[PDB]
């Protein structure tokens, strides 16, 4: 009989439990241990992280081809020793041995440009307190990945943050609380210590700040331990979205990581290559796979001076290792696709890349594509951005209507019943040459080529319903539009 | 003539599947064989598509109204232009509409 | 593939265009195709039209005039696919999904791969027609819109034994023009001209008022036994060329408004025609000629009211269309005592009439001032040793005023500063009418009282 006034079915309510931890042992002598426990600690994701890897397995093969470049591309890829910033290392892996040692609630911030090895040091940091866990001297202690934007809503920190300190379920409004539950309220014989790192925290907490606030605000204590980080690019954030008591009350310590020297970068990339550098390889006589140490041996190598200026342009802006490392492989690529042209092989004694193909690879990123679209346009958008420039000559406005620039277009076009060009795209425009056809007040192709440039990015046209009172803005420059200008033959001239 | 829209395409638009879509009716009612062969020869048809295709943006819809709407277009217009930005009201396009009347009968 | 044509009497330009456009086959139809118009054009009456000229395609009809948003034409369509489907393949077996599941085109989406997963054992590969008719006349759209709805036959797989395609009509073509970058396919329809609208008026509207009842009053009211109804449509045309030669002028090349108030005006000209009017419908005509001067379609008097709601309506319009410096010399008439010049009015004529005006503002005051002076006459005096010695015979400031005059705002022919939040009660706010000349006009000579000499001399 009763009618719903409105329905929600395609819900997925999720089966997570609001009744906290505080609420099923009902006394401080109730309680067990955590440590002498199977589910807690984490002893059950190892299964969900094996029961997945069968789902995307296959055996096909059928004439498979290798080359030369290949192999060095992934002996240059991201996904692997480094000298280059070790005082880091040698500080950071101070402070928190140190801070094993204390046992203490020590809280650090680091930020840093993306590409600057500050994920990477960070991670092989730690790796290399994995081996001291491996030492099996220092208290064991638990490591917790935090990437926020590998979650969606920025209280799940606190749900996942139990469902793998205990692989239990609930929502964060339990979670956290049960938490503070377990962190102060808990004294330290058999609470453990885990250590944490957050990740780009720039976009995390964008309303108020209250979950970090959270976090900061359990990491004051004497009763309770822990080891936090986090991770930004700008660094007024801690004093900025606090304020100044909280922050300064805290006494964090805080760094950020810069951009690489051009040698460093050098030295690295090319230690990323020397189990491959200047080698000599065995090379069959038709699909040419290049074996290492019908066929011939010959030598690999590449450009070192085009390391020099590959490194050297780049060092200068940001120091982006991946960035040297993109245009390395591209560099590669064009080489190696040029060598295949060569000959000509298909699809079922030395060899080096210059220079100038390095830079051919470093170059086109600003290279913009733009100019040479712009200068390979039809004449129309040409004309009319002139005729815009033409206003702006007339006025210094920086601006103009639909209307005003229609006129400045028909006076551009009937002051110039002479010349030529415009001569002889003189009546195909409106009605096309022949009769049968009214005038029209616009031409053809106005409409279509505004909207052109709109989805082009260049015009910016604003809200409103008139068709001739509305106002219209360029977005790039005027001198550029030149240098589109006078490059036609006839408009140089006009 | 074909070659002559193909220069069209590559100073109106520079773009191609406007093109086609011009294209198609072409065959697309083609029902015989001489009237394909005389059709293509001509593109007389070309004519009637594209005078039926953006026929009706501005110009034939002010080709067919009423004179009435015309008179007050006017009484709207050139109290406009006697205007700062232009604006104007229906009764005020009514006084210069009678005063239109008013010097034509006079 | 054959389609017959319809052999229409005025589209046969659209009706190659989309018989050549669409047939059986999928391939030899394009991926998304619209049918851009005008109203009264039977746009969404020759569609139909050409379904009739092609039983064997069928399509599904959608009409979101009614429906107001995005989440509404989704549960329609999720409905009435699946119906259609089991609807016209009854041996099929479903497990038939709920439409209000859907919420999201993503679910409708993932509901059609259901579907067609369901629908996978088919013989032959069809492809179906949806219809949105009037998808940019929506009451709240917005401009993120159209692109989605191309891209249906985007997500699809491309081994659906079922496929469906799109339809469309517009309007305005403003909006149209705002998005055909995607070099779409189009069909159009201008809007008529008068012969046109003519013959289609007359091939359409014959059958239903020569098939209506006044007629059969008519004939037999007069009594009259000299008829045929070859002179029946006659009279009916020459009547409809009297209407349209009327009113051609009031409209152009439409229909809609036309059937109207020929609906309305009609049956008095039923009422005048007789055998002398039939066999010189001229004079009938003339004997008829006056709705054609005059539509007159809506409907002594004007009001029930009050006499201060009458009255001090007609002092708000002169305290904002006049200046309040021009009114002491014609407001006053006491006697001066104590030293003291007036002022010499309006030196020089205004020519612009403020009639044609947006109008003023004013503080209320004005308003009590200004209908004291024009109130009429109450109070009655006898020139008595006391009786005008304590009579102050001259209204004051009651309280019935205060509120027949709250009354007003509800009815809202007074307006203020238009506000959420309202409140009356302010030293800022200012004030206003929402009123014409000829409401104030149709008060006066009714009460009998007269301003339009305040008005009538300055310009
Ligand atoms: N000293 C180095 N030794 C080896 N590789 C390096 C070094 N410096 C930079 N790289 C390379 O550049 C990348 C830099 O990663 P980094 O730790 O800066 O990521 P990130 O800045 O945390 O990214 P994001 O800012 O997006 O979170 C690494 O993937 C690594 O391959
Ligand atoms: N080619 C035609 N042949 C015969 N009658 C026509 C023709 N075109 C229009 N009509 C008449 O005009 C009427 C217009 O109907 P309809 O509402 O379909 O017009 P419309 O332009 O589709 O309106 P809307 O704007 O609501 O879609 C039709 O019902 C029909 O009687
Ligand atoms: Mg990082
Ligand atoms: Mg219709």
């Amino acid at each position: 009989p009763v009618i719903r006034k409105f329905t929600k079915k395609n819900v997925a309510r999720a089966k997570k439990k609001y009744t906290p931890f505080s609420k099923r042992f009902k006394s401080i002598a109730a309680i067990p241990d955590l440590t002498s426990l199977p589910e807690f600690y984490g002893n059950s994701s190892e299964l969900m992280a094996s029961r997945f890897e069968n789902k995307l397995k296959t055996t096909q093969k059928h004439q498979i081809v290798e080359t030369i470049f290949s192999k060095v591309k992934k002996q240059l890829n991201s996904s692997y020793y480094l000298p280059a910033r070790e005082n880091e290392f040698a500080s950071i892996y101070l402070s928190a041995y140190s801070a094993i040692e204390s046992d203490s609630a020590t809280t650090i911030y680091v930020a840093g440009t993306p590409g600057v090895g500050k994920t990477l040091t960070v991670r092989e940091v730690v790796k290399e307190l994995l081996s001291s866990s491996a030492q099996r001297e220092i208290p064991d202690f638990l490591y917790v990945e935090i990437n926020g934007l590998k979650m969606v809503k920025p209280t799940d920190c606190y749900e996942t943050l139990w469902n793998k300190v205990s692989g239990e379920r609930l929502t964060w409004a339990a979670s956290m609380e049960s938490l503070e539950f377990y962190f102060k309220r808990v004294p330290k014989n058999k609470k453990k210590t885990i250590v944490v790192l957050l990740d780009e925290l720039d976009a995390m907490v964008t309303k108020s700040q209250d979950i970090m606030y959270n976090f900061f605000n359990w990491t004051t204590y004497e009763n309770a331990k822990l080891i936090v980080i986090a991770v930004a690019n700008t660094m007024d954030l801690p004093e900025r979205q606090l304020g100044n008591k909280i922050t300064s009350r805290i006494g964090f310590t805080r760094i950020m990581f810069t951009g690489y020297t051009h040698e460093e970068l050098k030295n690295i990339i090319d230690l990323r290559l020397k189990g491959l550098n200047d080698s000599f390889f065995y090379v069959d006589t038709k699909t040419g796979n290049a074996i290492l140490i019908d066929v011939r041996k010959v030598r690999l190598r590449m450009s070192a001076d085009a390391i020099e200026i590959a490194s050297r342009k780049v060092a200068s802006v940001s120091g982006d290792a991946r960035r040297a490392l993109k245009v390395c492989k591209r560099a590669a690529e064009i080489a190696e696709k040029h060598y295949m042209a060569k000959h000509g092989y298909g699809y079922d004694g030395v060899q080096t890349v210059h220079i100038t193909h390095v830079m051919k690879a470093l170059n086109e990123t600003l290279n913009s594509h733009v100019i040479t679209f712009m200068t390979r346009l039809s004449f129309t958008a040409k004309l009319f951005i002139y005729a815009l420039l033409n206003l702006m000559k007339k006025n210094g406005s920086q601006e103009q209507e639909l209307g005003d620039i229609v006129d400045e277009i028909k006076l551009l076009i009937e002051v110039n019943g002479s010349n030529k060009f415009v001569m002889e795209i003189a009546k195909t425009l409106f009605q096309q040459g022949s009769d049968n056809i009214s005038e029209q007040l616009r031409i053809i192709s106005w409409d279509f080529v505004l909207n052109q440039l709109l989805d082009a990015g260049i015009l910016f046209k604003q809200t409103m319903k008139n068709d001739r009172i509305c106002c219209v803005k360029l977005n790039i420059s005027v001198e550029e539009a030149k240098r589109a200008m006078n490059e036609d033959e006839t408009l140089r001239n006009l | 003539n074909l070659n002559r829209h193909i220069r069209m395409n590559f100073e109106t638009f520079r773009s191609l599947p406007t093109l086609k879509n011009s294209i198609i009716p072409l065959v697309a009612t083609s029902k015989n064989f001489g009237s394909l062969c005389t059709a293509i020869k001509s593109c007389s048809f070309l004519d009637i598509y594209n005078k039926n295709q953006l026929s009706n943006n501005l110009t034939g819809r002010l080709q067919s109204l009423s004179d009435l709407e015309l008179a007050i277009l006017i009484s709207a217009a050139r109290v406009a232009l006697r205007a700062k930005d232009g604006s104007f009201n229906f009764n005020l396009a009514y006084a210069e509409y009678e005063k239109m009347i008013k010097a034509i009968n006079s | 593939m054959n389609v017959t044509t319809p052999e229409v009497a005025f589209r046969e330009y659209q009706t190659n265009c989309l018989a050549s456009y669409i047939s059986a086959d999928p391939d030899i139809t394009p991926s998304n195709l619209i049918l851009q118009g005008y109203s009264g054009t039977g746009k969404t009456y020759t569609l139909k039209k050409y379904f009739n000229a092609n039983p064997n395609l069928h399509a599904v009809w959608l009409e979101p005039v009614e429906l107001v948003s995005w989440k509404p034409l989704l549960q329609a369509i999720a409905r009435t696919v699946q119906y259609k489907l089991k609807t016209l393949y009854p041996n099929i077996p479903t497990t038939d999904y709920d439409p209000l599941q859907v919420e999201e085109p993503f679910l409708l989406v993932k509901t059609l791969h259901n579907i067609f997963v369901q629908y996978e054992s088919l013989q032959e590969k069809t492809c179906l027609f949806l219809i949105l008719d009037g998808f940019d006349s929506l009451q709240d759209l917005d401009a993120a819109l159209f692109n989605k709805y191309i891209k249906l036959n985007e997500l699809l797989p491309k081994d659906s034994k079922i496929n469906i395609k799109f339809i469309y009509t517009m309007l305005e073509t403003s909006f149209l023009q705002r998005y055909s970058t995607h070099c779409i396919p189009t069909v159009m329809f201008p809007r008529y001209n008068v012969d046109e609208v003519s013959t289609i008026l007359v091939m359409s509207r014959c059958g239903e008022l020569m098939e209506d009842s006044c007629l059969r009053k008519r004939i037999i009211e007069e009594q009259i036994t000299d008829c045929t109804d070859d002179q029946f449509q006659n009279v009916a045309a020459n009547f409809i060329h009297l209407i349209v030669q009327a009113f051609h002028s009031y409209t152009g090349n439409d229909i809609f408004a036309l059937n109207d108030l020929i609906d309305f005006k009609w049956p008095k000209y039923v009422s005048r025609i007789t055998k002398e009017n039939i066999f010189e419908p001229l004079a009938l005509y003339k004997s008829a000629i006056k709705l054609f001067l005059s539509t007159d379609d809506n409907l002594s008097q004007t009001y029930d009211l009050s006499i201060i709601s009458k009255y001090l309506l007609i002092a708000s319009y002169i305290c904002s269309y006049l200046e309040p410096r021009y009114d002491a010399s014609i407001f006053s008439r006491k006697t001066r005592i104590i030293q003291g010049r007036a002022a010499y009015g309006r030196r020089k004529k205004k020519e612009v009439n403020p009639r044609y005006l947006q109008p003023s503002l004013f503080a209320i005051e004005r308003l009590l001032a200004i209908f004291q002076a024009i109130f009429p006459i109450q109070g009655k005096a006898e020139s008595g040793s006391l009786s005008a010695l304590r009579e102050e015979s001259l209204m004051k400031a009651n309280i019935e005023v205060f509120q027949n005059l709250s009354e007003l705002h509800t009815l809202k022919l007074i307006a203020t500063t238009m506000n959420k939040n309202i409140d009356y009660l302010s030293p800022k706010v200012r004030w206003k009418v929402n009123v014409p000349w000829e409401i104030i006009k149709e008060i006066s000579e009714s009460v009998h009282f007269n301003i339009s000499d305040y008005f009538s001399d300055i310009h």
